[PDB]
């Protein structure tokens, strides 16, 4: 696989080779691949590979990644969330979106 | 030392929405 | 994503933001999301985002969380269960 | 150095009370 | 989830509670759960829970568990396979079995 | 420090045959 | 399971016994199991046990990898990619 | 101490050569 813009990946904290899981809200499939770095400020979202046969063109998905800790700094850990909407314009915050 | 490992959240884009699909990908 | 009573995570040790596996055992889906409290004393387990794809009101699930650590320490690890019924009456 | 996965905990037979598909958060 | 008899556990060297993978053989689905001791020489495989949607008395199974290590460990790294015939009878290879 | 980690099949249980099913397990 | 030629997993990277992932672009299916080696040369890709379930002779795959490190190495690790055509024809 | 998991490596578009349901080992 998934091209993503990389201000996008700067602010989600995502590595370029990272895996990620990219959670399907528009058809409910779930999949697992890894990120690459798509040029900044183009906006991309490209579903790579076998990943086509699981999302489309205009799918709204959910993209994560997961990093492993000891528990007590697991305890206190904030996530690097960001939030989008229109033509994936990103937001900071939740909260602003229609 | 031997400390317990817990999996979590780093991070993610959310509700962003596909722009390309290539089933054919060549990298 | 699944929001989950605060006091359920307590009893789970499953944490904020931690990644879980839901188990379904009403329709046999199986999924991973992560974790987020919901008020103590709530009672919820609330399926948001993509998960709600997974489970509908009313499913029974299973939510599990898993922690990694060396061999030595996995021999006696004791993991941390929480036992339900009716509607999420904990034991 | 060989590292197992465990099962750290479980809420067993818990009951779906609310799906949000469009949840923001 | 799923309960195995302990002398199957003690054979690939799973632990109680440890993650397992279970890829049924007959139906072809794939899943991962954790894994209970059962008695020891009870030949018990107990798929319990959600899980049951998965498999049924009669399928063909292999359990695999996972572990991680450094690069060079792994490069000589043996893992501990038991090979099944019959009514769950344990052979330490392959290799004897219809 | 900082070494790479790979994950390694630890061991299998080949072609075993299930015995029980118990959708309303209790444990 | 997955047999490989050991001169794709040498260029890949990949290590007999280690967990792999095959993301089927032939059908779309997604699953996970662990290399094996077959004969150097062969241009072997042989789908075994529960796993002949998930791929059919021609299905065109991709076969992954990963590895955990520390934030800081991750920031400027390098995947090992081989790339092929026609009958496993790497490059 | 945040530990990432990263693509090791890939193997891009080969074809299956055979698939053995009944293998042995
Ligand atoms: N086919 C992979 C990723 C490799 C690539 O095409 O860049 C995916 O399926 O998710
Ligand atoms: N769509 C996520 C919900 C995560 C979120 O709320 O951002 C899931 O599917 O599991
Ligand atoms: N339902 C879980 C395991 C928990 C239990 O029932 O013991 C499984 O589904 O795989
Ligand atoms: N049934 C395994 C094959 C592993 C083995 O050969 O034991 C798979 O399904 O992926």
């Amino acid at each position: 696989x998934c091209a993503i813009d990389q201000d996008f990946l700067d602010a989600a904290g995502i590595l370029e080779n990272e895996a990620i899981d990219i959670w399907n809200v528009t058809n409910g499939k779930r999949f697992s691949t890894y990120a690459i770095a798509a040029e900044r400020g183009s906006r991309i979202i490209s579903v790579n590979g076998a990943a086509a046969h699981c999302a489309s063109v205009g799918d709204i998905v959910i993209i994560a990644s997961f990093v492993t800790m000891p528990d007590e700094e697991a305890r206190t850990w904030r996530p690097n969330v960001a939030y989008f909407e229109g033509d994936n314009e990103m937001k900071r915050t939740a909260k602003a979106i229609p | 030392r031997g400390s317990m490992i817990r999996t979590m959240l780093q991070g993610k884009l959310h509700r962003v929405k596909v722009t390309h699909a290539d089933l054919h990908y060549e990298g």
